[PDB]
DNA sequence: ATCGATCGATCGATTTTTTTTTTTTT
DNA sequence: TCGATCGATCGAT
């Protein structure tokens, strides 16, 4: 046609005629970017849609199957005509949208949203496994023998190479296309409800190229499109015909990005080597590790190291060693703690909701044998499970049930579950990294007085527990005066890093660079846990154990990933053996000069 | 069978379908014996062969035959992105000679083919040839291929009197010490005799172990490699002292499911049994001094059986 | 529930919405419909023809949803929005006033008579926070505890027991009237749809209102260990029936607590005159109790507050502000941007310090944060943005106040 | 003599539910 | 035992 052929020639037209980012338009290399991974999932923008033709919005509507049908067709005349040697892997493509100016609540949508652009969010529920489909319709016709030839609907021609006979017919399992399918169910967030009745849900379809990307339990953003389905028994009724609703689904986002995630700038992704290799920026860590607080920095910067690190150096044979630690701030009530965390909560790529108070550990329906009786009965253990490569944040440690706080005391080394009392003994890892900042025994904090005296934490736990802090707090007027003007000022919003960064600096960190160490003075670390435990015997001195002096190692590993350094010389090493001469001595009696008068050597 | 390339549960696909393939996987269990055959004397059309009318066909099964059925099971490995996710699993199929060819719990290759029985319709997979594992010896666990070559390592190095003082260094290349902790961690797997006599006392075959310290000496690591090294398995507290009797909801009956079976001949190994409290240990009371494991829930008194030993860790307060 | 026989079941009826009417009923609401009875398209072994068994069905096109509606706050006049605040004839004046203090104090408790430091301050708990812009640095909060601690009914209650039908979409109770349901919702664990529905509860019903309770003290710690986390940090989780659960709260508090013996023998500190868990005491940044002496005067005067609740005509006392006009100008002042730009601001280092020269001889800074709260609130009382340095000293002095009352 | 409507002999298609034993939490 | 299928048949045209 004159005008329904021109949808297709604009797109091509487009993907060499619009620009952005200082020339090399996306699109002109994102395609061959995708068909170098054999990913087949290419994605469009709506807002460069607007930027350029804005004329592809009101002739959408009206059928946007054929909208995205002519979309496609496009894509393969482009790569499969000029990459002729792709026609191998997969053969088919679509496309994606990930821009639309609206989203649509649930409870929002009626049948005045039929068959058309939709955005729409939620959570997932119990839904279907993984199955295939059907594609294409072909026979076998079994009077004369032959193959009826290839054609929600059936066709069945009488034209065929039976002499266009043989109404009859049998089907082969093979030589058709297949379509792999899944379900899923959509549920509300609790926190958008009406506040406290039963939420909504609808039901939505994905397709082939999106499988094994949901899962229970998890945050949501799809496009989608409303569905209807045709008929559910039209015939004498009740006080309504029995219809029904789906979505489908055309692009998902989702809102946790586990993986490595952004798309990359063509000049403003080298970020990274504009700075990264100069020597001030260690304390580049502090000024926007938390913005928030004027002193501790040293905890702070801590926290910073163990959100950076991550290895497994998995030995032959042996086990999985270790590459996430635990921390601890068991201080006092006032001390501006809580409030840290929310930092790494909301910067830190995966993590999880809770506070004291969880489960017993056994877990929100956890063991359950295995049958389709009672709808399929759901299965967890905990949540580790559930954010493996992430974060745990607890607060009230000392405030929880005893018999699920000894629950978690599993995961911190082992980094494993292993479970019975059901009909199954399923195995499962946990590896995942653990942070709490909770309150003491005695109202607020005992002088330097000894620790095992101020908090019932036993033995064989605190030793799994590693690098510790304490926020110790007595009266000064000046700082008091400091702090007093930070605070006001901090409340004069009115109307060096920013935020914006640091997350893809530890996603390239955590991810890519691999460090290693080699040998360089490890010796001298024999004298200091020996000095450590020696003059360590009965004072506060249970927790000095081997893990602890794993950690060292592992932090100048962390520090030199802090500089992408890969490897590393006596700097960061000292610099970890510095820190724990200071906490080591922070958590000591008054004569808090013990190990400074044993160490002014090396310091 | 093949050397080609293993593959992972994950890429079959709709493309990967009535075509040959090569994976590696886990089992758990499978089914019974019950029966197929070839031919004997689907649709069975309406011809009849005064009239005889509209399919009246009897068949006769002293002239029909038989072949074998099983069912055989697959679930992943544990290095395949379960890390966010739980195992998946998968149903299988099994013909003619391969019925007892696999027990539950062993490492698998596996040549197969991923086809369908009846758009949303069914997946399964079947034996095309299977074979098995080398996880240093994945499979050996209770066939011989091994061959006098075999035997005559093995006898040779039997009367070298310097074996066992060398395998009292065979379980850590990278721990220290704790020798004398060591020379009997290696003989628990061993097993002595389950001397039955005319009388009743069917004596006590294997042994058990116990242990119990202060963290940082390396319990975690032990145990898990006393399970790396014939056949068992691990949990650690939280889990039992009911069995499965559980319900199929096709048919309603109370059949058994039955994982102190699971080591008939394999072992067991826990830690904590100290913080798992006392609901779930009288059946473990009981099941490791005579191994007779017995069930008298409903109208069946089945008191089945199972030759395992154990090993304990613990943690003691302060 | 208008018609309330006695005998038979509750007998169901069917019944049917249109379009436009959907989604504008809910749970928990009486009805004036239409009665638009229709045909509707075993056991019934009646005679059977044909040239056949129905049950009963209704549906209905009209719908007042009335006893829950209260409209927002759109002299007929000019101003910002429509209706906001069209009565500045009056507000003018009620913004200007120099006693409007006390004239505001005694416009809610003519019924009432006992101290005048809590009918000065509690319209605190009504009156706004900060609501201002910045960063995603966290949430910056708006409003705050208080407390009450008395002798045996002083009318512990009755200040509270009206304040529910005071403002809108802030309803009390207390939750030992139920379970431990009062923050989750019913713990199930029988099949209606999933087996486990844990969505809601009674607390958090009080979203951008507060829901206070009696009878703070004889509670079970577990509602109130979650509430010492719960009114700061407001956001809630829990586990064992959780799909990863993720709540809000936001709302104040008004506590209700009663001494151990019940009394106030002065021998022993405050944290021993409760003699609970401590640290919750700091986050109730004012307390004002209500203390009992034996004094005639007093109770004759109460006796003749009674004098005027039941000679039928004039059974009350004059006043000089009606109650209409004042909840409007409260829910008017909010929407303002208040904004800070004085030396107190320049100049609480110093109040702080002071404040603490004091305490020189429990302690901090979660006390400051509530004080540059009280006073942006007594300045949201003048009807004017632009902090200003009196505030503070009112602010000062009722911190000092609620400590001393804490000093022994 | 051509063709549509009605009759009637010919064909194939439907018929499984109430207790129990473990399990998490008050 | 119930239903549409299909083929035959009887007046109109
Ligand atoms: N030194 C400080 N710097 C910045 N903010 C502070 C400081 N002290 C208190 N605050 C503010 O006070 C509020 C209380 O936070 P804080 O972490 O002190 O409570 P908390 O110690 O966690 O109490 P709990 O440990 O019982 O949860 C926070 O909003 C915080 O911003
Ligand atoms: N004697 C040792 N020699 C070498 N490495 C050791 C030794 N003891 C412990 N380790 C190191 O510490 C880890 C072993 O700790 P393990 O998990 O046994 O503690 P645990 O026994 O589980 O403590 P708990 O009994 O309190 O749980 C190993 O990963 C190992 O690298
Ligand atoms: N100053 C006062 N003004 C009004 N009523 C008062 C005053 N002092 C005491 N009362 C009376 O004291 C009573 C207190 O009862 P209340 O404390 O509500 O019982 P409970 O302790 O069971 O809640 C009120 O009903 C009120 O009549």
């Amino acid at each position: 046609l004159g005008p329904r052929t021109e949808i297709a020639n604009r797109f091509q037209s487009f993907l060499r005629t619009f620009v952005d980012e200082r020339g090399a338009y996306t699109y002109r290399d994102r395609i061959r970017r995708m068909c170098e991974q054999n990913m087949s999932s290419f994605v469009v923008s709506y807002t460069d849609l607007a930027n350029k033709e804005h004329v592809l919005a009101y002739f959408l509507p009206e059928a946007p199957f054929q909208m995205l049908e002519i979309f496609d067709k496009v894509a393969k005349d482009m790569v499969l005509s000029i990459f002729p040697t792709y026609e191998r892997v997969t053969t088919e493509i679509h496309v994606r949208i990930s821009e639309l100016p609206l989203i649509e609540e649930l409870r929002t949508f009626r049948k005045l949203h039929l068959n058309q652009l939709v955005r729409t969010l939620g959570v997932v529920t119990a839904t279907t496994g993984v199955l295939p489909q059907l594609s294409v319709i072909k026979y076998d016709c079994v009077k004369c023998g032959y193959v009826l030839g290839p054609f929600n609907t059936e066709i069945k021609p009488g034209s065929c190479p039976e002499c266009q006979s043989t109404g009859p017919f049998s089907i082969n399992m093979e030589q058709t296309l297949y379509r792999n399918y899944q379900k899923i169910t959509l549920q509300e967030s609790p926190g958008r409800i009406p506040a406290g009745r039963i939420p909504r849900s609808k039901d939505v379809i994905l397709l082939a190229d999106l499988c094994d990307q949901c899962k229970p339990g998890d945050e949501l953003e799809v496009t989608g499109i409303y569905t209807n389905n045709y008929d559910g028994s039209l015939n004498t009724d009740q006080g309504f015909p029995v219809f029904a609703t789906v979505i489908i689904a055309n692009h998902v986002v989702v809102k946790d990005s586990k993986q490595v995630v952004q798309s990359l700038t063509d000049e403003d992704i080298a970020t990274i080597q504009k700075l990264s290799k100069d020597p001030r920026i260690v304390e580049r860590v502090v000024a926007s590790m938390a913005p928030s607080i004027y002193g501790h920095d040293y905890i702070k910067r801590a926290l910073a190291l163990a959100l950076f690190g991550g290895e497994s150096k998995n030995p032959g044979e042996k086990h999985k060693v270790r590459g996430d630690i635990n921390l601890l701030i068991c201080g006092d009530p006032g001390t501006a703690k809580s409030q840290f965390l929310k930092y790494t909560e909301k910067v830190a790529p995966r993590a999880v909701f809770t506070t004291g108070q969880g489960a017993s550990a056994v877990g929100l329906t956890a063991y359950v044998r295995r049958n389709p009786v009672s709808r399929e009965w759901t299965l967890e253990a905990g949540a580790l499970v559930l954010a493996d490569q992430g974060v745990c944040l607890i607060d009230e440690f000392d405030k929880m049930n005893d018999q699920d706080r000894t629950s978690i005391h599993e995961a911190m080394e082992q980094q494993s579950i292993s479970i019975s009392k059901a009909g199954i003994v399923t195995s499962l890892q946990a590896r995942c990294t653990v942070i709490a900042a909770a309150n003491p025994i005695g109202g607020r904090y005992d002088p330097s007085m000894t620790f095992s005296e101020n908090v019932n934490l036993s033995e064989p736990i605190l030793s799994r527990f590693d690098v510790l802090c304490v926020v110790k707090d007595e009266f000064d007027p000046m700082q008091d005066q400091q702090l007093a003007k930070f605070v006001v000022h901090s409340h004069m919003k009115h109307h060096e890093i920013p935020q914006d960064l640091l997350r893809q600096y530890i996603v390239y960190a955590k991810e890519n660079i691999r460090p290693k160490l080699t040998n360089i003075d490890e010796d001298k670390i024999a004298k200091m846990y020996a000095q450590l435990r020696q003059e360590s015997f009965a004072t506060g001195s249970l927790p000095i154990t081997v893990r602890h002096i794993e950690s060292v190692i592992r932090m100048s590993e962390a520090h030199a990933r802090m500089h992408l350094r890969e490897n590393v010389m006596e700097a960061d090493v000292s610099m970890a053996i510095r820190m724990m001469l200071e906490s080591f001595i922070e958590a000591q009696k008054f004569s808090v000069m013990k190990k400074m008068r044993s160490t002014f050597q090396k310091y | 069978s093949s050397n080609a390339n293993p593959t992972n549960i994950r890429q079959l696909k709709s493309d990967c379908v009535s075509k040959l393939v090569k994976i590696a996987g886990i089992i758990v269990a499978a089914s019974g014996i019950s029966a197929k055959a070839t031919r004997m004397s689907y649709a069975l059309p309406r011809k009849c062969n005064p009239k005889c009318p509209l399919d009246p066909f009897f068949i006769m099964p002293d002239k029909c035959k038989c072949v074998d059925f099983q069912t055989l099971k697959l679930q992943e490995l544990p290095d395949f992105v379960p890390q966010g996710e739980i195992p998946r699993h998968l149903q299988l199929f099994c013909d003619r000679s391969l019925c007892e060819r696999v027990v539950p719990g062993n490492r698998v290759l596996i040549q197969g083919i991923y086809s369908i029985r009846k758009g949303v319709r069914a997946p399964y997979m079947r034996v095309v040839g299977i074979t098995v594992d080398s996880e240093g010896a994945g499979a050996i666990s209770r066939y011989s291929n091994i061959t006098s070559d075999e035997e005559e390592h093995f006898r040779r190095m039997a009367a070298s009197g310097d074996i066992y003082e060398r395998l009292s260094q065979s379980l850590a290349p990278s721990i220290f010490g704790s020798r004398d902790i060591k020379k009997a961690i290696t003989c628990m797997l061993f097993g002595g005799s389950r001397k039955r006599l005319p009388d009743g006392l069917c004596r006590r075959g294997d042994i058990n172990v116990l242990l119990l310290g202060d963290p940082g000496t390396a319990k975690s690591q032990l145990l898990k490699f006393v399970e790396k090294v014939p056949i068992a398995v691990y949990t650690s507290g939280k889990g039992g002292l009911t069995a499965s009797v559980m319900k199929d909801p096709q048919t309603r009956n109370f059949v058994m499911e039955g994982a102190m079976v699971l080591a008939d001949g394999g072992v067991v190994c826990i830690d904590e049994f100290d913080k798992m409290r006392e609901d779930d240990r009288v059946a473990i009371h009981e099941a490791m001094e005579q191994q007779t494991i017995s069930i008298a829930k409903a109208g069946i008194t089945t008191t089945l059986n199972s030759r395992c030993s154990v090993l304990a860790a613990a943690n003691s307060i302060f | 529930q208008a018609e309330l026989p006695r005998g038979c079941i509750p007998r169901a009826v069917e019944i049917i919405l249109r379009s436009e009417l959907v989604e504008t009923v809910q749970a928990g609401d009486r009805y004036d419909f239409t009665g638009t009875l229709i045909v509707v398209p075993l056991a019934g072994v009646g005679t059977r023809a044909e040239n056949l068994n129905y049950r009963m069905a209704f549906l209905a096109c009209s719908v007042q949803a009335t006893t829950a509606r209260f409209g927002g706050t759109d002299t007929a006049e000019d101003m910002k929005k429509q209706m906001t605040d069209a009565e500045w004839h009056k507000i003018y004046e009620m913004s200007k006033d120099r006693n409007l203090y006390q004239n505001l104090i005694s416009s809610l408790f003519p019924s009432i008579y006992g101290n005048d430091e809590v009918k000065r301050g509690i319209l605190l708990q009504q009156f706004g926070g900060v609501a201002k812009t910045t960063t995603e640095k966290t949430s910056l909060r708006g409003d705050i505890n208080v407390c009450i601690v008395g002798d045996p009914s002083t009318a512990k209650s009755q200040f509270l027991k009206q304040v529910s039908d005071f403002s809108p979409r802030a309803i009390y109770t207390s939750g030992k009237a139920s379970s431990a349901a009062g923050l989750t919702a019913a713990v199930v664990r029988d099949e209606e749809s999933f087996d486990f529905v844990i969505e809601a509860g009674a607390l958090m019903l009080a979203d951008n209102g507060i829901c206070c309770i009696d009878e703070f003290d004889k509670m079970d710690q577990r509602d109130q260990v979650a509430i010492h986390e719960a009114m700061e940090q407001q956001t809630i989780s829990i586990a064992r029936a959780g799909v990863r659960a993720t709540l809000n709260a936001r709302t104040s508090i008004l506590a209700a607590a009663n001494p151990i013996n019940g009394r106030y023998d002065r021998s022993k500190s405050l944290q021993q005159n409760i003699q609970l868990s401590a640290p919750i005491m700091s986050r109730f940044d004012l307390f004002f109790i209500l203390v009992d002496e034996c004094n005639e005067v007093v109770d004759y005067a109460i006796a003749r507050k009674i004098v005027d609740l039941h000679s039928n005509i004039e059974e009350s006392v004059e006043r000089a502000y009606t109650r209409e006009e004042v909840l409007r100008y409260v829910t008017f002042a909010r929407q303002f941007k208040p904004v800070i730009s004085q030396e107190a601001g320049h100049m609480l280092v110093e109040n702080y310090g002071h404040l603490r020269q004091r305490d020189t001889g429990r302690i901090t800074v979660r006390q400051l944060e509530s004080m540059i709260r009280l006073s942006e609130a007594m300045a949201k009382l003048e009807c004017s943005n632009r902090v200003l340095e009196r505030h503070v000293k009112e602010a000062f002095r009722l911190l000092n106040k609620s400590i001393i009352r804490v000093e022994q």
